[PDB]
């Protein structure tokens, strides 16, 4: 039954049957110490005392008595013994009664009181009998195990090796060899791995094994405590499968495969279905063991455990309070100090964090090397307000355990929120909260990398997320879509229909800062699918990033949206200043509504820097509003010193303050020459504020560039511009860049960038104008007398300049000079094909340039008869009138019917 | 006032400000102009 | 020059995800996971190994310690030699 | 030293540390098919082995006990 049994091994089993002798001398009173044991011993107590039958019959009667449960019983006999037995024959009685308290000390559902009062009734006895027989080897084993009973675990072992070296002494002296005694080797292995020698331990267990592999108790179960604690969990597993497949009744192995089967059900299991079948057969096995072991620590907190993770936290605290609490002093450290913590957790999921701390300390103090419970008290000093507190105790967990991922992702966690917050930033220097900011990082990406080593394990995808947040503080947008992107890709893994609206939008928003527009507005849109519950005050802002992506293709929507939105809620600005642009991009309005409307917005919210820059770009722009002459104050009132250190409206004085300094130069008198020299460094005074601010805008970087193309160092100057076309797509720093270039300057760079300018866009105003005035490219470039066809490339440009401005009759009051430009190269077409040589293509070519020269006199007159013309003087109206035309009249009939013979000749 | 447009007050985040998107796309440093302007400012205007 | 004073779309921030905070509790469950039933594998200081000198016979009534020194020549099963070899020796 | 009993738990430990080293050393080439694949992916979404499964898994066990304490 409750002995080893193996096939081929030896075996411990007692002889099962006793006969007695008599005086009469008839050799046999059967006793079968199975079946016929008297409930009362005292029954074979009047045969043993009637047959003056010796000692060890009582010993051995005693003893069948003990091996089946009634201790007591044999206690009692071996007690009406020792009234009979008397001197020396009283030392063996001692002996067994030493050891029959110690085993009565050894039971399950005991008190502090009859633990000790047994353990005193051992230790009177074995008094006794070290006073009869102070050398035999029963009470040295006593001596050392009441010694190990009490706690007294050093003292044990001296003991017990002056024993052994004893022993072997008196053996040496006599001659007999001395074999190794298995009590003393299991008391000497349980004691090393009572001091943490835990390979020494293992090895004194081994070879139990060999010297004796049917010990009881079983040696196997050491081998497997060892190989634990040694981190061989599998071996150790497999020990105790093989004490408990050899003594099926041993209740120790029993539980130890227990444990043994939650773990392997926790870690071995590849699916939810073979964890599920695995630990509903470890909880069944529970509940069979716990139903007979229903005051055992270990099956109590393994029920803790179930309890807790089923939701039941009562019944944690009631298993606790009820059974753990009242048995505290009788149970090891290490178990109460785990069921201390489940008690604690129970608290921690009720929210009680007082007591959850109280409990979480109860378990360090019984266990300080419970990482758990540390844990846990980390987390509730971070539920308690006592942030740096969790984080001195999980950096000081994190000493020893550089390499545990969840303690890496709280650190980094803990980190990456006070690097975020406003209170800190306004506390410690730049540097430091830099410094800080790394250190998160490091903690969240030596996180990441733990659980990507593991390839079998999924990264809680907040992570990116929080690198994502803390990237975008320090402003580098492309590693925050980046991470951004990965936790996305990520979190649509993991139930995709649940992924937060939050993040689809906010790649939106950083896809909209790229260029991507259609995929901006998708993902936005795929947000606006999944949208909350009760206050959605997401639409508002959804709606206005659709209605904020939409306004360069389909902006009729943009219309619609931003009308409803501000027809909604009245003081969202953002909203209407986009749709008052709207507006601009299509005029359909009259300007006086809009001056009416904004400067109603002015004052509303006068301290809001956005709608100031609004209504500074509300005086500057395609259609008239010339003067703003109050635009100085406009925005330096902007500034104005309330909010200083800023750089738009900043620039715009700059540009205005510049403007000025030309048509400063412009005059002939020196003082207002010498007023220039102030606005012109009243530039470079501010702009150096500005790039000191910020260094990368690069408008600040045209400013320099406008005064180069204007004070002539322009060669350091397309450098610039060649840059900020680099960082910049606008028409302005192109044709800019086409200003400096035309000037000094062959013809193959300029009209490359006019066509530029032409392709990059098409708005109408820019256009005209500009290259209306830059189809001097190729006028110049003919100054030069290349070819005709570069000529009529001229023509061209004139041509269709001129079409548009007076077509474009909505505000052309500029170009009576333009006008004269285009029947200046008439004029410069003949005159370059008046010296010539016959020897040309002519039939049908220049033919047309004739009909531009007339055409070109026409155009004359008109600007004769103006009043209001004060390009050239009248004088030399009327003188270029006479000269150039004395000359056309008496060499263009010359030089065309002098070819008309050529083509004759030809 | 309304505190419908309150939670959206509070839930939305400034992706780029008005004085940081002044910035074009691929922002080059343009720290060496403060000394390049101190030189050439010097150099040309002397009265 | 200048360009239009941009607003572009807004950020939003996100809703709190307390599985996900540090003072999560499923922190310490995934952790559980790992490290289970560890600190309970030692049931008592007895180390679930009770020294009874009631299972030598012939020790306590005959005094004869003989089988307290073993036994001589046992072949072990393949299942129990397996228990013979060092720890952690899978690498 | 040299009792039966030490060089046999000797010679025994030896033998068993040859095996379980060469074993863990081929521990890759046994069964490493095509397979590896498809264990890594199913360990990864098993639902108990990530937040919050381990309670959502025990959560769904019919059983549990009489508690009467």
């Amino acid at each position: 039954a409750n002995t080893i049994k193996v096939e081929g091994y030896p075996s411990m089993e007692w002889p099962t049957s006793l006969d007695i002798p008599l005086k009469a001398s008839e050799e046999l009173v059967g006793i079968d110490l199975e079946t016929d044991l008297p409930d009362d011993p005292t029954d074979l107590k009047t045969l043993l005392v009637e047959e003056s039958s010796e000692k060890e019959h009582w010993l051995t009667i005693a003893l069948a008595y003990c091996n089946h449960g009634k201790t007591n019983e044999g206690i009692r006999l071996i007690e009406m013994a020792l009234d009979v037995f008397q001197n020396s024959e009283r030392a063996s009685l001692h002996t067994f009664l030493t050891w029959a308290h110690l085993n009565l000390a050894k039971g399950h559902s005991l008190s502090v009181e009859t633990k000790e009062h047994e353990l005193t009734q051992a230790e009177l006895n074995l008094k006794d009998a070290i006073g009869f027989d102070p050398t035999w080897i029963g009470n040295m084993l006593a001596t050392v195990e009441l010694y190990y009973q009490r706690g007294h675990y050093d003292k044990a072992l001296e003991t017990s090796d002056l024993f052994v070296k004893s022993i072997h002494a008196e053996d040496h002296r006599s001659g007999r060899q001395s074999k190794p005694n298995c009590l003393f080797l299991l008391l000497r292995a349980k004691l090393l791995y009572q001091k943490k020698n835990y390979v020494a331990s293992l090895k004194i267990f081994q070879e139990l094994l060999v010297i004796n592999p049917v010990l009881q108790p079983d040696p196997r179960i050491g081998i497997g405590l060892c190989f634990w604690q040694l981190k061989d969990p599998k071996m150790a597993i497999k020990s105790w499968q093989r004490a408990l497949q050899i003594n099926s009744k041993n209740t120790s192995a029993s539980i130890l495969v227990l444990l043994g089967e939650f773990h392997n059900s926790l870690t071995d299991s590849t699916n939810d279905e073979v964890f599920k079948e695995t630990f509903s057969k470890a909880l069944s096995d529970l509940k069979n063991i716990f139903s007979e072991n229903q005051n055992n620590p270990v099956l109590l907190t393994l029920l803790q455990t179930y309890h807790y993770f089923k939701g039941d936290f009562q019944t944690v605290l009631d298993i606790y309070h009820h059974k753990i609490l009242k048995m505290s002093p009788l149970i090891a450290k290490t178990v109460l100090s785990e069921s201390s913590f489940w008690c604690g957790r129970a608290h921690y999921a009720l929210g009680d964090y007082r007591k959850s701390f109280i409990m979480f300390q109860e378990s360090l103090k019984k266990n300080e090397d419970n990482l758990m419970a540390r844990l846990g008290l980390g987390q509730t000093q971070i539920k308690s307000n006592l942030l740096e507190e969790s984080i001195i105790t999980f950096e000081n967990l994190y000493k020893t355990n550089e390499s545990l991922q969840e303690l890496n992702y709280i650190l980094g966690l803990l980190y990456a929120g006070k690097t975020l917050d406003v209170k800190t930033s306004k506390s410690i220097p730049a540097k430091e909260l830099n410094k800080l900011n790394e250190k998160a990082l490091q903690y969240l990406e030596r996180y990441i990398k733990l659980t990507v080593a593991k390839k079998n394990q999924l990264i809680i995808s907040r992570v990116y997320l929080v690198i994502s947040q803390l990237y975008e503080s320090q402003n580098q947008y492309k590693i925050s879509l980046d991470f951004l992107s990965k936790a996305l890709e990520e979190m649509e893994f993991v139930n995709k229909d649940e992924v937060p609206l939050e993040i689809l939008n906010n790649l939106a928003c950083y896809h909209f800062i790229n260029g991507d527009l259609t995929k901006a507005d998708n993902l936005f849109e795929q947000a606006k699918a999944k949208v909350s519950d009760m206050n959605k005050s997401v639409n508002i802002t959804l709606e206005y990033n659709i209605a904020r992506t939409s306004e360069k293709t389909n902006w009729e929507k943009s219309e619609s949206i931003y009308s409803q939105i501000t027809s909604s809620h009245p003081s969202y600005i953002s909203a209407r200043i986009r749709n008052l642009y709207i507006k601009f991009a299509h005029s359909k309005i009259n300007d006086s509504e809009m001056n009416i409307e904004i400067n109603g917005l002015l004052e509303m919210n006068k301290s809001d820097l956005e709608m100031r820059s609004f209504y500074g770009w509300y005086l500057k722009n395609s259609e008239e509003r010339k003067n703003s002459e109050k635009s100085t104050s406009h925005n330096k009132e902007t500034l104005v010193k309330y909010n200083s250190h800023d750089a738009y409206a900043l620039i715009s004085l700059a540009n205005l303050y510049v403007t000025i300094a030309r048509d400063g130069k412009k005059s002939r008198n020196p003082k207002e020459q010498e007023k220039s020299k102030h606005s012109y460094l009243k530039a470079i005074q501010l702009y150096q504020k500005v790039l000191q601010i910020d260094p990368f805008n690069v408008f600040a970087a045209q400013g320099v560039a406008i005064i180069f193309a204007e004070s002539k160092r322009l060669g350091p100057a397309l450098e610039i511009l060649r840059k900020i076309r680099d960082s910049l797509d606008n028409e302005d720093v192109q044709l800019n860049l086409a200003h400096c270039l035309l000037e000094m300057r062959e013809f193959g760079k300029a009209i490359e960038n006019y066509e530029l300018v032409l392709k990059k866009f098409d708005n109408e105003r820019t256009r005209p104008h500009i290259l209306n005035l830059l189809g001097r490219a190729w006028y110049s470039r003919g100054m030069k007398e290349r070819s005709v066809s570069f000529f009529q490339k001229a023509l061209e440009n004139a041509k269709t300049a001129l079409e548009l401005f007076v077509q474009q009759s909505a505000k052309n009051k500029f170009i009576h000079s333009v006008k004269f430009n285009i029947a200046l190269l008439q004029f410069q077409i003949a005159e370059t094909l008046r010296r010539s040589n016959p020897k040309f293509r002519t039939v049908q070519q220049i033919k047309d340039s004739l009909e531009g020269l007339e055409e070109g006199l026409a155009l004359f007159k008109e600007l004769n008869d103006l009043k209001e013309f004060n390009m050239i003087p009248k004088e030399e109206l009327e003188q270029r009138i006479q000269l150039g035309e004395t000359t056309m009249k008496s060499a263009l009939e010359r030089s065309l019917n002098e070819q008309e013979e050529f083509e004759k000749d030809q | 006032s309304d505190p419908v447009l309150a939670e959206t007050m509070k839930n939305e985040r400034v992706v780029q400000d008005h004085n940081s998107a002044l910035r074009g796309a691929r922002p080059i440093n343009f720290g060496y102009l403060i000394k390049d302007a101190e030189l050439k400012l010097v150099q040309s205007i002397k009265g | 020059s200048l360009p239009v004073p941009q607003l572009p779309p807004k950020l939003l921030a996100y809703p709190e995800a307390p599985e996900t905070n540090p003072d999560s509790s499923q922190l310490i469950n995934s952790l559980y996971v790992k490290t289970n039933i560890s600190n309970l594998i030692q049931q008592d200081e007895d180390l679930g190994m009770p020294v009874d000198l009631m299972k030598f016979p012939g020790l306590l009534n005959k005094l004869d310690s003989k089988l307290l020194y073993g036994f001589d020549n046992v072949k072990l099963d393949k299942d129990d030699r397996i228990l013979l070899r060092d720890p952690r020796i899978d690498r | 030293l040299k009792t039966r009993t030490k060089v046999y738990y000797q010679e025994i430990q030896k033998e068993e540390n040859a095996k379980a080293k060469e074993m863990a050393q081929q521990e890759k080439l046994q069964e490493d098919r095509e397979t590896k694949e498809r264990r890594e992916k199913e360990l990864l979404l098993a639902q108990f082995r990530r937040l919050g499964g381990l309670e959502r898994m025990i959560g769904e066990l019919d059983i549990k006990f009489d508690f009467k304490f």
